[PDB]
């Protein structure tokens, strides 16, 4: 029969772990690196673009950071594709919930949701897990700015500062060393460009290789504004950061 | 890990070893055949052979009718190739049935192509260890000749040969149309075609045949049909008086 | 790997032995059938001085007439009797009457084999046999009081006593010598007592083994602390008595 | 070698065999002993009935399918009650649709056909009973014997489960013999019980341990046990 | 039909329901309470079918107190309304679709301001300052058109509704054996157990 | 369509798959219970493998099924999201037929069997996660204290733990609960538990939170301070001996 | 019978690696080079037609395939995975997007389809991924001329230029040599023909290459006038003619 | 490498489908059975080991009719050879129902051809344990078939299957020879007892049973039917007489 | 349309003594005006001691009967040949009816 050749990717090992939530782990590790910073008059978002090339179509191009509602929004580590499947039933999520309630939905209750679908593939359908790591950056007048991560094993906690990717303990370190509860959307920017300039495997930081996103409630209009930056934005916040 | 060569799932090297064992099935019954186009007719000429004393040498064949329209001949295990005539002759009577019109040769070839395509990516189907050529006179293209196999591979020849020596026959007619410079035989008469076919089925084979040693099919504006011990011994004589 | 319903060499159903080695490593329940009732006793067993030994459910009610004690993986005995409770109810809701203790044990076993990863006979959809045992135990005006010990195999035995368990090879010895076919309800029941107290790795009292019994006049009762440790008490007498 | 492919019925072995079958056979052999034999008015089933415990009771070995059918069972007793069942049923569909008793050769090709389907699936397992089928019908007397591989043939007499040979060689010695017990029930009876020890070893038949079934001309399959059975022991 | 008034005054929302429950030729009961309550600040009254009615108000209560527990929050007024219409919407087109009218009347904490939802069993909701279901409207909303005004407070609200109450029992030909009061403000929801004469 | 058996017997008469779950909660953060003579309290240890979290919006370990019973775990967080749900909605089912809150008991049985049921359905694994729940039934004040594990097993307690180094805070547990005299006292029994923890928490201010539940949905939990005064007054206790 | 393989054929090695995309990746490096260049008003995609025998027509067989009027793909692997793909993707086109809005959807939205399908047939039940990388050209209204690239993993990038299969290594580094923003579709053209021959091994002529383009509108190939906001497909296959009077100018 | 028997479905490295040849074993394990076309029609015929004197006599029947034309006759596993036959008379059932006429040979043939191969196709099931030999009369003559475990079958003279094939085969290529205008329905007959009491020579150590059934234009007007009684006997004889 | 019931007329009648009771019918049965049999049973022996009419829609009536001697059966092979209580059998036959509520048994039926 079939049975031969089924993997059997939802079971423990005997030392009570999840070896597909682990390998998917170990793949995500290898990712582009994915900064999420909380400040207190926004949240920003910034990540580095695995592989690329001179004809690499940057003006069209998004990998990692992605728009979910138009107060909630993602940075990704690990299988684009596995990503999108997620993003796209996540983006519907959020619809269901405002054609019911009428209200934009909680961004906890957002992500509880997806993370909930991970924790599915991890203990029943014998399918493999996403390849798959989150950072959630959103708004919402209960909580207000909020920082959250997800992983494949379907388990999500909340951060002022965080990181999921490739050096994760590096960047980590590094910003439990710079960050502060007072910081500004601009100092977060800043702390954001460093520690990912000292994460890279790659020669220097360029634009080119970088995507970014700020979750702000522009003072004059009173609602919030998500800005992903355009290539030349952030060849500009490179040269003033002093990054050039 | 080795089970990646009992199912079709790839190999470290990006192959499918069951699509290429599959292949070798095809091989399994040692024989022969070659399709070439006439000026406005197809011929299929395929090697017939008969061990058992008590078989009924009437019903050991490798060439079928699909449609009023379609011939064709397998090359592989007789059950496999029976479960891909019934097959072609369902989505044959079915396309007339839906669209209107019979249902052309490279597009009967093309959907079972699609169909072997599909047993390849899925790991419960087996690949059927055949390899399908399909002939006919097209309202719209004229004689044709399309072959598929266990890869979901298909494409259309001028003229073309399956077997265990395959490649004899196909460089042998290969240099006849490299002389000739044309894509065809240019012959009015079928029967001349047919002779044409068996003569070099026989110089690449350096074998003679008699009126039961082969097996032969006809594709003819609105018409396939495969021609009797008779009608072939007729062909075997014309043939003789030349050579 | 290798099926969920296949067959050893000796012609043995692997995951059903399997399941009975994880009975063995039960606590023990011991059962005493007598024309004057039938008597139901088990081996608490706490894992801790902490754990309220009376939240111990190992002998349940099936109905009126019908009791019966596990042994084994207990949690997968809840649905076996949730279906046994259902099928009593279900037969008297349909014949105005009470169902024959053999019956709904057959009842029961028939859940058994219900086993398997796609058997072609029905729809089997449970991924493993169930890993306890059952001493179905009461009465009806057919054939009086009865005994029946039911396995994950889908048969079902009836017994005069029998015993399941860890100390059950022992404990059946036992009862194979002390059965008679005159026994007395209160010899039974001393009977049962005696016996878990030399199988039992602790020493018997009233908190860490519990009785019952099912007779014709009361139904099923379980009897309560009070009641049997004045039993093991007179059990003790009795037995320094000689 | 066997080891490889005696993981499910679906394999063959690269002689051609069922391992798993021949393991559910092997069930067989491990149940007790049971016998059937006929006359041309009669059948009787004389099932040994297997105790547990000396506390245990001797396991029921014999049910009935209809008022003209019925068998006795050696091996796994759920698989008994499952193709018995089965069989209530066929022997009921025919009486309810078509106002007409069952062919006990007919049931037969029924139970074989039940049987060959959980040994060319993946996922089931063969049956592990073997059953002895007795029954009067429009053509006489019929006693059948079933095997879990699906083969089911009929007989004079025959005997299935542990030491099953010593009656088995009995009956095929005593042939000319109780086939003609016809018109006397009692003694087609003290036959089967006479077979039934030639594969006795352990103990003796006792009351609450000796089952019989009889079906006959005018006589709607009955099983006896203990007292009813005390004149033959 | 039963009555089934609501009116949403300067700092909370007051719903006044029948007590009947006449069933053919027979006044079965008299203190009958058609209402349920969905969250602390949450009030929904009801009227319809026989069965339908109480069978929808307690399934809407279920699912809110569910939102509660998960949460650990209470849904605005406005979220609630919209729940409950989608509800009713689903069960027009299904079926057997329920047949209840309903009127939603919550105090939302954070805008700090009473809200009056009415919403009739096809699912059509409309946010109102006073609304009623059946033919309560026909007498009613003539005197409230009349006398009402957004600074009124909780007591003039009371007294409107006295005046609503009696006009009721002066024209419609059904003896409603009265209505049972209820306020729901900043501080939650309260019964007005003294309206039989107030 | 997947219907794996992943749960099954192995020749000694063990389910390594539900084994193998009870490791995952041995793995899991300490979770604690007592019950004292008028109330329940669960205390929980916090990790520190990464610390520089938002407390605000970080799930807690105690969970409300209903607002008479709490639920906490130790094992895999994903796995009791799951079993909190089908309890939470089990409560409100059970309020919405019978018109009645369920007990405690109840409660515990329901997610028990929920759990015993992943332990033999294909397709699926068994929830790596043990539980303690805990409440006061309906219009009753004696207290209630229940544990359940992967296996689908379950019981009440006088004071119960589970997760990582249970296996000494029981013993002090054992050897520090006397059932003839409970807690008497909602701070008493507070006490008692943090101690239990400090045995194996190991100077956690911010790792260590306790929840109080009462009679009639009275449940509430500490500040840091409001532990922290209790840690302060035991590292006294030992300090002034 | 009935697929009883509802398991993944695809999981996460130890290391962290899925071992069937990779390996995927490596039949498509086996696959015959085929590259794509856009130009400021163009777009261009080619790809080599491997005959595999004298005897076969090499016309019966398009490696270039035209997804919607002006979207088309080309590919580098197994061929007659891309022909059920090609297949798939002309039909989510409508599916999916023209029996919704009535238009053909943007170039980034079908790359987008077709790469969620091939992430499916990595995770899904029974099944391995797809063993094919395909470049996809087209144009639209909002978002101008545009190139992708799709691999097995069902990831896709946008290119300004690339090659995929056997040479590509080699070939994307002649690229980036010759490639900028000032580019005319003919010079492209051009440079698609250099690209290609260094990737030639025999015979290199408009019946050995496959070539075509995304460009202006072609009202000639439109079959029907009388709608003035339809003017014809941007796809256009180059004849054999065609590409020998440009390898002339070579 | 190796495991290449294992599983039903599977290609080994030289093409070929061992669990189907493996099922081939179990069908030369078997009885041998025979099958003689004649001028106007065929013939059937088995071996019947008796293993025991308990075996009522001529009960036991093995050849089986499909529709009222159709006979089979099999040598394997027997239950799959019952499988066979029920599958068939299902297939003959539908066939008549939608045609009215019934089912021709030759189309019943592929019916039985095509369900067995698909048992060739999975390795959710296993290949059928037995050689089917099968035939009848019908608008074009008397047809003769023998359908292997691989869903192959051909039109045959004669055939044979089972434990003495060979004896068989080679009595059956002397009649074929030395009557190249045709055996007759009697004559075939006889002639069929005898291949069967030769062929019983490599199992001359059980007794046996022999089983005779018929088609004929002339003898059964087109039916099926059992050889019994006289002609029976008759055969035996012819039979047991040339077998000294 | 097409109607599924008839009336083929005929009555039951059951008087109870102390220690026997009987159960009496007429054997005609008829469609409108006319008379299909003289003698057509309608009281039968179900077994165990029980007697059963089933009077009305004929077809629905023996249905009834038919069904409820083969619930007689099965009570034996599902419970050791216990036998059928007059009161377990009324019980069993309310089932049986209800079964079929919302497409009646078009029967009077008497035991």
């Amino acid at each position: 029969g079939s049975r031969r050749y089924d993997s059997r990717t939802t079971i423990f090992s005997p030392e009570g772990r999840l070896y597909q939530v682990e390998y998917a782990l170990e793949s995500i590790s290898h990712a582009g690196t994915a900064i999420g910073i909380m400040a207190s008059d926004g949240i920003v978002l910034a990540a580095e673009r695995k592989v690329t090339s001179t004809l690499l179509e940057q003006d069209t191009s998004t990998e990692k950071l992605y728009k979910l509602n138009d107060k909630i929004a993602v940075a990704v580590a690990g299988l684009t594709a596995d990503a999108e499947i997620l993003i796209n039933t996540a983006r519907i999520h959020a619809q269901n919930y405002l054609k019911t309630y009428n209200e934009d939905i909680p961004v906890e209750i957002l992500v509880r949701r997806l993370s909930d679908i991970k924790q599915g593939y991890t203990q029943h359908g014998g399918l493999r897990p996403f390849g798959v790591s989150f950072i959630y950056a959103g708004y919402d007048d209960r909580y207000g700015y909020q920082l959250y991560t997800s992983n494949p094993s379907g388990n999500y906690t909340g951060w002022k500062a965080i990181s999921v990717g490739a050096n994760t303990s590096a960047a980590q370190t590094l910003l439990q060393m710079d960050y502060k509860d007072d910081m500004k959307v601009d100092d977060a920017i800043e702390l954001a460009l460093k520690t990912l300039s000292k994460t890279t495997d790659s020669s220097a930081l360029t634009y080119d290789r970088l995507e970014f996103a700020t979750i702000r409630k522009g003072a004059n209009d009173g609602e919030v504004y998500q800005k992903i930056f355009k290539p030349q934005e952030i060849k500009d916040i490179l040269v003033k950061t002093g990054i050039t | 890990a080795g089970y990646d060569r009992h199912i079709t799932i790839f190999s470290p090297e990006g192959r499918l070893y069951q699509v290429e064992y599959a292949f070798k099935a095809t091989n399994q019954t040692n024989i022969n055949s070659l399709a070439v186009r006439g000026k406005d007719c197809t011929v299929v000429i395929s090697q017939k052979k008969v061990p058992d004393k008590l078989l009924d040498p009437t019903t050991v064949s490798y060439i079928f009718c699909i449609s009023r329209t379609i011939g064709m001949v397998v090359n592989g295990p007789i059950p496999d190739a029976r479960n891909a005539a019934l097959r072609a002759k369902a989505e044959a009577a079915e396309f007339r049935y839906k669209y209107g019109y019979d249902m052309p040769c490279d597009v009967l070839a093309k959907r079972m192509a699609n169909l072997s395509q599909i047993y390849t990516q899925r790991a419960y189907m087996r690949p059927l260890g055949v390899i399908l050529t399909f002939v006919s006179v097209d309202e719209e293209l004229g004689p044709s000749i399309y072959k598929t196999d266990p890869a979901g591979y298909y494409v259309g020849y001028k003229a073309t040969a399956t077997g265990p020596k395959q490649q004899e026959i196909t460089t042998n007619l290969e240099n006849h149309f490299k002389k000739s410079k044309i894509d065809h035989i240019n012959e009015e008469s079928w029967e001349k075609v047919v002779e044409f076919a068996i003569t070099h089925m026989i110089d690449a084979l350096g074998t003679e045949f008699s009126k039961n040693d082969l097996e032969v099919g006809v594709a003819t504006k609105d018409k396939f049909f495969t021609l009797s011990a008779e009608n072939i011994e007729e062909r075997l004589v014309a043939i003789a008086e030349q050579d | 790997d290798r099926g969920v319903s296949t067959f050893s060499p000796e012609g043995r159903l692997f995951q059903v032995e399997y399941s009975l080695e994880a009975i063995k490593l039960g606590s023990t329940a011991i059962g005493i059938a007598t024309k004057e009732g039938v008597v139901l006793g088990v081996e608490k067993r706490a894992t801790s001085p902490l754990l309220e030994s009376d939240s111990i459910e190992k002998i349940v009610e099936i109905d009126r007439h019908i009791g019966c004690a596990m042994s084994g993986l207990t949690a997968d005995a809840r649905s076996m009797i949730e279906h046994a409770r259902t099928a009593a109810v279900t037969h008297n809701l349909y014949y105005d009457e009470d169902i024959n203790v053999e019956s709904l044990t057959q009842s029961v076993c028939d859940l058994a084999l219900r086993f398997g990863e796609g058997a072609s006979g029905e729809e089997r959809l449970m991924s493993r046999p169930f890993g306890v045992a059952l001493l179905i135990a009461g009465h009806d005006a057919d054939d009086g009081y009865q005994l029946f010990h039911a396995e994950p195999s889908g048969t079902f035995y009836r017994y005069n006593a029998k015993a399941i368990g860890s100390g059950s090879e022992g404990a059946q010895a036992e009862l194979l010598n002390e059965w008679h076919s005159s026994l007395t309800l209160k010899e039974a029941e001393l009977l049962v007592l005696k016996i878990l107290k030399q199988v039992m790795e602790e020493k018997l009292d009233e908190n860490n083994a519990q009785l019952s019994c099912i007779t014709k006049q009361d139904g099923f009762k379980i009897y309560d602390n009070e009641k049997t440790a004045e039993l093991i008490k007179e059990l003790k007498e009795k037995e320094a008595a000689e | 070698f066997r080891n490889n492919y005696d993981g499910d019925t679906v394999t063959f072995s690269p002689t051609g065999r069922l391992f798993q079958v021949e393991y559910a056979l092997e069930a067989i052999k491990q149940g007790s002993v049971t016998v059937g034999l006929r006359s041309n008015t009669h059948a009787v089933l004389v099932a040994l009935k297997r105790n547990a415990d000396e506390l245990s009771s001797y396991q029921k070995k014999i049910i009935k399918c209809d008022e003209h059918m019925g068998l006795s069972l050696a091996g796994l007793a759920p698989d008994a009650r499952v193709l018995s069942n089965y069989l209530r049923q066929q022997c009921n569909y025919s009486s309810l649709v078509f106002n007409r008793k069952l062919a006990v050769e007919r049931a037969g090709h029924l139970l074989c056909d039940k049987a060959q389907k959980n040994t060319q699936s993946y996922g089931g397992r063969p049956y592990g009973v073997g059953l002895l089928i007795i029954g009067y019908d429009k053509s006489g007397a019929h006693l059948l014997e079933f095997q879990p591989s699906g083969n089911v043939t009929e007989l004079y007499g025959t005997a299935i489960g542990a030491r099953s040979q010593g009656a088995k060689t009995y009956l095929e010695r005593t042939l000319d013999t109780f086939i003609k017990i016809d018109g006397n029930p009692d003694e087609l009876i003290k036959a089967g019980v006479e077979a039934i020890s030639q594969s006795l070893r352990d103990e003796s038949l006792t009351v609450d341990n000796l089952s019989i079934a009889i079906v006959g001309k005018d006589t709607p399959f009955t099983i006896y046990d203990g007292e009813a059975v005390a004149k033959y022991i | 039909m039963d009555i089934i008034l609501g009116i949403r005054v300067q700092d909370s929302v007051i719903l006044a329901s029948s007590k009947a429950v006449t069933r053919g030729i027979s006044v079965l009961k008299d203190s009958d309470d058609k209402t349920r309550q969905l969250s602390p600040h949450t009030l929904m009254s009801f009227a319809g079918e026989a069965g339908d009615t109480v069978q929808f108000a307690e399934y809407i209560q279920a699912n809110i107190q569910l939102y509660s527990i998960r949460e650990d929050y209470e849904l605005s007024p406005q979220a609630v309304s919209s729940f409950v219409r989608q509800e009713l919407a689903k069960s027009i087109r299904s079926r057997r679709p329920y047949q209840v009218n309903v009127l939603i009347g919550g105090y939302d904490k954070k805008k700090n301001k009473p809200e009056l939802y009415q919403i009739d069993y096809l699912g059509t909701k409309v946010e109102l300052p006073y609304g009623a279901h059946g033919y309560s409207g026909f007498y009613t909303f003539s005197l409230l058109d009349h006398h009402y005004r957004p600074d009124m407070t909780t007591e003039e609200g009371l007294d409107l509704l006295k005046l609503c109450v009696q006009e009721l029992e002066k024209r419609m030909p059904m003896d409603f054996k009265g209505v049972i009061v209820k306020i729901v403000d900043k501080d939650g929801i309260r019964q007005v157990d003294d309206f039989q004469a107030q | 369509g997947y219907d794996r058996a992943l749960s099954i017997f192995s020749p000694d008469g063990h389910i390594f798959q539900v084994e193998y779950a009870l490791e995952a909660v041995k793995r899991g953060t300490c979770a604690v219970g007592v019950k004292g003579k008028n109330c329940v309290v669960l205390g929980c240890e916090r990790r520190s493998t990464l610390k520089l979290q938002d407390t605000r919006i970080t799930p807690s370990k105690v969970s409300k099924i209903d607002s008479h019973v709490v639920l906490s775990f130790s094992g895999l967080n994903a796995d009791s999201r799951i079993l909190i749900e089908k309890a939470r909605v089990e409560a409100q089912s059970h309020r919405l037929t019978l018109e009645d809150p369920v007990t405690v008991e109840y409660l515990t049985r329901y997610v028990a069997g929920v759990q015993q049921r992943y332990t033999q359905s294909g397709g699926v694994r068994p929830f790596g996660v043990s539980t303690l729940i805990a409440g006061f039934d309906p219009r009753d004040d004696e207290p209630k204290l229940y544990q359940t594990e992967p296996s689908g097993i379950y019981s009440s307690w006088s004071a119960q733990t589970i997760g990582r180094n249970s296996k000494t805070v029981r013993e002090f547990l054992e050897k520090n609960y006397d059932r003839k005299e409970p807690p008497a006292t909602v701070e008493e029994c507070v006490k008692l538990t943090v101690r239990s923890l400090l045995e194996v928490v190991q100077t956690g201010a911010k790792n260590i939170e306790i929840t109080v539940v009462k009679p009639d949905s009275d449940i509430v939990a500490l500040s840091s301070e409001e532990i922290n005064q209790y840690v302060t007054q035991i590292e006294q206790e030992k300090q002034e001996q | 019978m009935t697929d009883r393989y509802s398991f993944s054929l695809t999981t996460f090695s130890p290391s962290g690696k899925l071992g069937q995309i990779d390996y995927a990746l490596t039949a498509v490096k086996q696959g015959v080079t085929s590259l794509g260049i856009k130009a400021t008003n163009g777009v261009v995609i080619a790809t080599e037609k491997k005959s595999s025998s004298p005897l076969a027509m090499s016309e019966t067989l398009s490696k270039v395939s035209l997804l919607t009027p002006d979207i088309g793909a080309v590919y580098s692997g197994m061929g007659p995975d891309y022909r059920v793909l090609v297949d798939k993707s002309r039909k989510v086109a409508h599916t999916s997007y023209k029996r919704i809005y009535g238009e053909y959807p943007p170039t980034k939205l079908l790359v987008s389809e077709v790469a969620k399908i091939m992430q499916e047939a990595t995770q899904s039940g029974g099944v391995r991924p797809f063993g094919v990388s395909l470049l996809i050209a087209g144009h639209d209204e909002f978002n101008g001329f545009s190139l992708y690239q799709v691999d097995p993993s069902g990831s896709y990038f946008p290119w300004k230029a690339t090659a995929i299969g056997k040479g590509s290594v080699a070939a994307k580094t002649f690229l980036e040599k010759r490639w900028n923003d000032e580019l005319e579709l003919e010079d492209a053209i051009h440079i698609a023909l250099l690209t290609l021959k260094e990737s030639v091994e025999g015979e290199f002529n408009g019946d050995t290459i496959e070539l075509a383009i995304i460009g202006d509108e072609n009202p000639d190939l439109l079959g029907y006038t009388g709608i003035p906001t339809d003017k014809g497909p941007r796809f256009r296959k180059l004849t054999s003619q065609e590409i020998n009077d440009r390898l002339e100018a070579l | 490498g190796t495991g290449y028997d294992l599983s039903n479905s599977v290609f080994s490295p030289d093409g070929r489908n061992f669990q189907v040849e493996y099922a081939v074993k179990a069908v030369e394990n078997g009885t041998t059975s025979i099958g003689i076309k004649c001028n106007d029609g065929v013939v059937f015929a088995v071996e019947k080991l008796i293993t025991s004197k308990l075996l009522v006599p001529q009960k036991n029947v093995k050849i089986q009719v499909v529709d009222r034309h159709i006979g089979c006759v099999y040598s394997g596993l027997i239950p799959d050879g019952r499988h066979l036959v029920n599958r068939g008379r299902e297939e003959a059932a539908s066939f008549k129902k939608l045609y009215k006429t019934p089912i021709p040979i030759p189309a019943f043939a592929d019916r039985l051809g095509q369900y067995v191969q698909a048992h060739t196709l999975y390795n959710s099931v296993r290949p059928f344990g037995v050689s089917t030999i099968f035939g009848g009369v019908d608008k074009n003559g008397a047809h003769l078939y023998m359908l292997e475990p691989s869903g192959s079958y051909w039109g045959y003279k004669g055939a044979a299957t089972g434990k003495g094939r060979q004896s068989a085969k080679a009595e059956l290529e002397k009649l074929v020879d030395h009557h190249p205008e045709g055996l007759s329905a009697r004559e075939a007959v006889k002639q069929a007892a005898k291949i069967i009491y030769l062929a019983h020579e490599d199992n001359k150590e059980k007794d046996f049973e022999l089983e005779i059934s018929w088609c004929s234009l002339s003898e059964t007007n087109g039916l099926h039917k059992f050889v019994k009684g006289d002609l029976l006997q008759e055969a035996i004889d012819f039979a047991q007489k040339e077998i000294n | 349309q097409f109607n599924p019931y008839g009336d083929n007329g005929g009555t039951i009648l059951g008087i109870a003594g102390e220690d026997f009771a009987v159960l009496a019918g007429d054997t005609r049965n008829i469609t409108d005006y006319s008379i299909n049999s003289r003698y057509e049973p309608k009281v039968f022996d179900c077994g165990d001691n029980i007697v059963m009419s089933a009077n009305g829609f004929a077809a629905d009536g023996d249905a009834l009967v038919k069904r409820f001697k083969n619930s007689v059966k099965w009570y034996h092979f599902d419970h050791n040949d216990k036998k059928l209580s007059i009161n377990s059998a009324a019980r069993n036959i309310q089932h049986l009816l209800y079964g079929k509520r919302f497409f009646p048994y078009y029967v009077h039926t008497i035991i």
